[PDB]
C-alpha cells in the first residue's frame, strides 16, 4: 500500500519533468518564440538551454 | 638637449586658417619631458574666441613638423574650449626614432552644456601637455605557460 | 613521391607537405651559412629545444584529415541521464 | 481564529509572518541575484547611440 | 554570379583599363524599392593617367543605367557612401578630387540641400603613403574641404602599409559586456576609429618593428601608438565593433603572432544618447595579449551578421587553401594568465599563448583555394548565417 500511494503521489509531476526532459533533447538547438516580456538576464541559463 | 617647437593656434568667424604663435614647447628629450610657455589671451583675441564660441566654430592647434618642412595640427570645438574654463590637454605623439609625429588638443570637461562664461575666467591658460613616445606591445607570454604545463604534467 | 626545394638561404624554415587528400606533419629544417644543415620536430612554444628527424625528410603521412565532424545522434541511453 | 476581536491583532501577527517569509525572500534574492536591480541586467536595454560624425576614405585611390 | 549555384547571369567590359588601376565598388540602391530599378557605382581611376572615371550599372541585369555618371575632370583621391538617400532611396556619393573640391552622385537639387544642411559633419581622411602624411578634411557649406587636421608618420623609419577602417555596414548588439560581479564595462565603441599600421623602413631581422596607430578619423587624436618590436611584415589586421587583430611575423623566434588590441572605457559610459569624436576627452583603455599562429597567412575578415548577436569569427586564410573559423572569443585579451574567481565567474579560460589549427575547424573542406587574396562575409538574412566568399585563383562560397 504504501508502495502503491507513493508511486500514484509521484505520477503527477514527474511525468511532467520525464516529458519536459524528452522534449529538451529532442527540440535542442531552437530559438522557438520571443516571450513577450523583457525576463531578467540572469534566468538565462534555464531558458536558452541548448543556444551558444 | 633641449629642442623648441612653435605652437600656433588659429579661430575665425569663417572658420578659416589664420594661425598666430601662442606658445613655444621645450621638449627635453633626454628626460622626456615638455613644458609650454605660452602668452595670455589679449582683449581682442578674447572677443574672437567669444564669437568663434558662439557660432560653434573649431580651435585649431598647429606646430612646425620640425624644430619649415611641414605642419602637424588637429582642431577642438572653441565652444568646448570656452565652456570648460580655458581647460584643456595637448599631447604630442612622436614615435620611437624620436621624430614629431601629431598634436592632439582635447578639453575638460567635454562637450557643451550652455553654460554662459564671463571674461575675467578666460585670462587663464590651464593646460596640461603631455609627451606620448609609443607604447611597445607586449610578446606572448612563454615562460609562465612552459613552468605551468612542467607544473602539470609533474 | 620525393621533392626538392630549391633557393634556399641560411635560417630556420618550416617544411609542411600541403595536400587536401592526406596531411602531413610539419618539420622544421635549419640550415646554416657554411653548408651544414639539420632538421627537427617543430615547437612554437619553447623554440629553444632539439628533437632531432633525419634529414631526408621521411614525412610519413597520418591518413586523411578530420575536416568533417559526425553528427551527434543522441540515444534514449543517453537521454537517461 | 475569531474567538474575540484579538484575531483582528492576530491577523496582523499572521500578516508579519507572512512579512517575515517576505524577509526570507529578500535573503534568497541575495543568495541567488535573480533580481532585475543592477546595472548588468539593464544591459539588454541600452540601445546603441547614433553616430554624430561621419568620416570615410583611406589610401590613396 | 548567383550566390547558390554559382552561374554566370551577366557579364560586362569596360574598355582601356589597366592593369594597375584601382577599383572601388558601392551599392548605391539596393533591391528594397521596387518601383525604382537597383543600382551600384564602380569608381575606376587609372594609374598611369590619373584619370578615375564612374560606371554606374544595373546590378542585376547589367546594363549601364541611363543616369549619367558626372564627367570627373580632374583625378580624384578619395570617395564616401554617406548614409543620406535622396528621394528615389539612392544612397548619396561623394569624391574628393585633387583640388580637394567636392564632387556629389547623383548631385541632384534634394542631395545638394541635404548634404549642405548636414556639411559640417562630414570628414575625409587621406593617407598618402609615399610622403607618409595623413590628413582630414572638413565638409562646407558650398562643397569645398579645410584642412582639419594633420599627421606625419616620417618615411624615413616608418610606410605606411594599411588603413583598414571599421566596416560601415554592420551594428553592435550589446553596447557593454558582463564583467560578473553585478557589474558592466563599456565598449568604446568608436565609429571614426581608423587602424592604421605601419611597418619599419628598416629590413634588418633584429631592428624590425611595425607599429600600429589608432588614430580617430575626424579629432585626430591618437588613441593608441602601439609599436611591436623584433617583427616584420606582412601584416593583416582586421578591424571590427571594437576590437582589432592584427597578424604579423615574429623575426625573433621565427613564428607567426596574434596581437588583440581590444578599446574598453570606464565603469560607467560617457555618453549614451549619442557619439562625437568631438567630445570624447577620456582615452579608452587598450587591452593587449599576444598568441602564436602555428602557420602562415593570406587573407582575414571577420564573419558579420545583419545585427551583430551571432558571435564573431575570424576567417583565417591559410596558404594551403583551408579557411580557419577562429572564434573571436578565443583572442580575448583579458583571459587571465592565473586562473581566479572572477575568469571562472566569467568563465574565462586561462591564458594559452598558442592557438590550435585543428582541422575540424575548417568551413571548407578540401575545396582549398590556392592563393587566396581575400575573404568577403556578407551578413545575409537569417541570425546565424553568414556568407562567405573567399576569391583568390580559385572562388569559394
Ligand atoms: C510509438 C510512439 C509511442 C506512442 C505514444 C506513447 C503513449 C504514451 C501515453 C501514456 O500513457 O503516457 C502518459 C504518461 C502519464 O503519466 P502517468 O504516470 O500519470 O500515467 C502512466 C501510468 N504508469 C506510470 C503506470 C504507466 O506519461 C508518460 O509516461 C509519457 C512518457 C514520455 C516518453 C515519450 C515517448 C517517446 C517516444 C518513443
Ligand atoms: C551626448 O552628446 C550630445 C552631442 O554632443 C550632447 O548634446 C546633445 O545632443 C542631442 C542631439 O542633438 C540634443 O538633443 C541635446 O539637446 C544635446 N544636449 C545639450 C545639453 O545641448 C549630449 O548632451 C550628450 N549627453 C550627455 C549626457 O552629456
Ligand atoms: C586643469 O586641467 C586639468 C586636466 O589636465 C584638470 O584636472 C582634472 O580635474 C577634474 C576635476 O577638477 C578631475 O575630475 C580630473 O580627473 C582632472 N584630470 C586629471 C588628468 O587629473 C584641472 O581641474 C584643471 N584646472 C582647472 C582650474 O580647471
Amino acid at each position: 500500500m504504501l508502495t502503491d500511494m507513493m508511486k500514484g503521489n509521484v505520477t503527477n509531476v514527474l511525468p511532467m519533468i520525464l516529458i519536459g526532459g524528452w522534449i529538451n533533447m529532442t527540440f535542442s538547438g531552437f530559438v522557438t518564440t520571443k516571450v513577450p516580456f523583457p525576463l531578467t538576464l540572469r534566468f538565462k541559463p534555464m531558458l536558452q538551454q541548448g543556444i551558444e | 638637449g633641449t629642442v623648441g617647437l612653435l605652437l600656433e593656434h588659429s579661430f575665425e568667424i569663417d572658420d578659416s586658417a589664420n594661425f598666430r604663435k601662442r606658445g613655444s614647447l621645450l621638449w627635453n628629450q633626454q628626460d622626456g619631458t615638455l613644458s609650454l610657455s605660452q602668452r595670455q589671451l589679449s582683449e581682442e583675441e578674447r572677443g574672437r574666441l567669444r564669437d568663434v564660441a558662439a557660432l560653434n566654430g573649431l580651435y585649431r592647434v598647429r606646430i612646425p613638423r620640425r624644430p619649415a618642412g611641414g605642419y602637424v595640427s588637429s582642431f577642438v570645438p572653441a565652444c568646448s574650449l570656452v565652456e570648460s574654463h580655458l581647460s584643456d590637454q595637448l599631447t604630442l605623439h612622436v614615435d620611437v626614432a624620436g621624430n614629431v609625429v601629431g598634436v592632439s588638443v582635447v578639453t575638460h570637461p567635454g562637450g557643451c552644456r550652455g553654460h554662459e562664461v564671463e571674461d575675467v575666467d578666460l585670462e587663464l591658460f590651464n593646460t596640461s601637455v603631455q609627451l606620448q613616445p609609443p607604447t611597445t606591445a607586449p610578446g606572448p607570454e612563454t615562460a609562465a605557460f612552459i613552468e605551468r604545463l612542467e607544473m602539470e604534467q609533474a | 613521391g620525393s621533392f626538392v626545394v630549391h633557393d634556399i638561404p641560411s635560417g630556420s624554415y618550416v617544411v609542411e607537405v600541403v595536400s587536401p587528400a592526406y596531411r602531413f606533419d610539419p618539420v622544421r629544417v635549419d640550415i646554416t651559412s657554411k653548408g651544414k644543415m639539420r632538421a627537427r620536430y617543430v615547437n612554437y612554444i619553447k623554440t629553444s629545444e632539439v628533437v632531432r628527424l633525419p634529414y631526408p625528410l621521411q614525412m610519413k603521412s597520418s591518413g586523411p584529415p578530420s575536416y568533417f565532424i559526425k553528427r551527434e545522434s543522441w540515444g534514449w541511453t543517453d537521454f537517461l541521464m | 481564529l475569531e474567538s474575540s476581536s484579538q484575531k483582528f491583532l492576530q491577523g496582523l501577527v499572521y500578516l508579519i509572518g507572512n512579512l517575515m517569509g517576505l524577509a526570507l525572500a529578500v535573503y534568497k534574492c541575495q543568495s541567488m541575484g535573480l533580481l532585475p536591480t543592477h546595472a548588468s541586467d539593464w544591459l539588454a536595454f541600452i540601445e546603441p547611440p547614433e553616430r554624430m560624425e561621419f568620416s570615410g576614405g583611406g589610401l590613396l585611390l | 554570379i548567383e550566390s547558390s549555384s554559382g552561374t554566370i547571369l551577366w557579364k560586362q567590359y569596360l574598355p582601356n583599363v589597366k592593369p594597375d588601376s584601382s577599383f572601388k565598388l558601392m551599392v548605391q540602391r539596393t533591391t528594397a524599392h521596387f518601383p525604382h530599378p537597383p543600382q551600384c557605382t564602380l569608381l575606376v581611376k587609372d594609374k598611369e593617367s590619373g584619370m578615375s572615371s564612374l560606371y554606374v550599372f544595373n546590378p542585376i541585369f547589367g546594363k549601364w543605367s541611363q543616369v549619367a555618371p558626372p564627367v570627373l575632370k580632374r583625378p580624384i583621391l578619395q570617395s564616401l557612401l554617406l548614409p543620406v538617400m535622396d528621394q528615389d532611396y539612392a544612397k548619396v556619393l561623394l569624391l574628393i578630387d585633387d583640388e580637394y573640391k567636392v564632387t556629389a552622385f547623383p548631385a541632384t537639387r534634394n542631395v545638394l540641400r541635404q548634404l549642405h544642411e548636414l556639411a559640417p559633419s562630414i570628414f575625409f581622411y587621406l593617407v598618402d603613403a609615399e610622403q607618409g602624411r595623413l590628413c582630414g578634411y572638413r565638409l562646407r557649406k558650398d562643397l569645398t574641404t579645410e584642412l582639419s587636421w594633420e599627421l606625419t608618420i616620417p618615411p624615413e623609419v616608418q610606410r605606411i602599409v594599411k588603413v583598414k577602417g571599421k566596416r560601415s555596414s554592420e551594428h553592435v548588439h550589446s553596447q557593454g559586456r558582463v564583467m560578473g560581479d553585478r557589474s558592466v564595462l563599456y565598449k568604446s565603441l568608436n565609429p571614426n576609429l581608423l587602424a592604421v599600421v605601419t611597418e619599419s623602413t628598416d629590413a634588418h631581422h633584429e631592428r624590425t618593428f611595425i607599429g600600429i596607430f589608432l588614430i580617430d578619423g575626424v579629432t585626430g587624436r591618437i588613441i593608441h601608438s602601439s609599436v611591436q618590436k623584433k617583427a616584420k611584415g606582412p601584416v593583416h589586421i582586421v578591424h571590427s565593433e571594437n576590437w582589432v587583430v592584427y597578424q604579423y611575423w615574429n623575426t625573433k623566434a621565427r613564428r607567426n603572432e596574434f596581437t588583440v588590441l581590444e578599446l574598453y572605457e570606464g565603469t560607467e559610459q560617457y555618453n549614451a544618447t549619442a557619439f562625437s569624436s568631438l567630445d570624447r576627452p577620456q582615452l579608452p583603455q587598450v587591452l593587449q595579449q599576444s598568441y602564436i599562429f602555428p602557420s602562415s597567412i593570406s587573407a582575414m575578415e571577420a564573419t558579420i551578421t545583419e545585427r551583430g548577436i551571432t558571435s564573431r569569427h575570424l576567417l583565417i586564410g591559410l596558404p594551403s587553401g583551408a579557411i580557419l573559423s577562429l572564434p573571436k572569443a578565443l583572442l580575448d585579451p583579458r583571459r587571465p594568465e592565473i586562473p581566479t574567481e572572477q575568469s571562472r565567474e566569467e568563465n574565462l579560460i586561462p591564458y594559452s599563448p598558442d592557438v590550435q589549427i585543428h582541422a575540424e575547424r575548417f568551413i571548407n573542406y578540401n575545396q582549398t583555394v590556392s592563393r587566396m587574396r581575400g575573404i568577403y562575409t556578407a551578413p545575409s538574412g537569417l541570425e546565424s548565417t553568414c556568407l562567405v566568399v573567399a576569391y583568390g585563383l580559385d572562388i569559394y562560397q
